């Protein structure tokens, strides 16, 4: 059905780009958390080693 | 608190464990003696005196 298809020729450059952007934002949140966790683990191994 | 042990590390034990261990040695050491024993003694013998004087 075509009215939706020309709504698809007018707009979803914007909507596809937006979706890509929300995804990349999520993935950057994830990798930042995945660099914060090795920090904590690392301070932990510090505290073990010094106790040795 | 500290947990089942602490976090990752576990943690903190650089303090507990560092002002501990201890120092062990552990001195697997200073137990009980058999001592040891000397040996006895050198004579053949004779007579002299005391043959004439008895």
């Amino acid at each position: 059905m075509d009215k939706y298809l020309d709504q698809f020729v007018k707009a979803p450059p914007a909507i596809k780009f937006g979706g890509l952007a929300f995804v990349v934002g999520a993935l950057t949140a994830a990798n930042f958390f995945m660099v914060i966790q090795p920090t904590e683990e690392e301070i932990g191994w510090a505290v073990a080693e010094r106790r040795k | 608190c500290e947990e089942p042990p602490a976090p990752a590390p576990p943690p903190a034990k650089p303090k507990a464990a560092a002002a501990v261990p201890v120092k062990a040695a552990p001195t697997e050491t200073g137990a009980q003696a058999a001592p040891s024993y000397s040996y006895v003694y050198n004579p053949v013998g004779k007579r002299d005196p005391f043959r004439s004087p008895i």
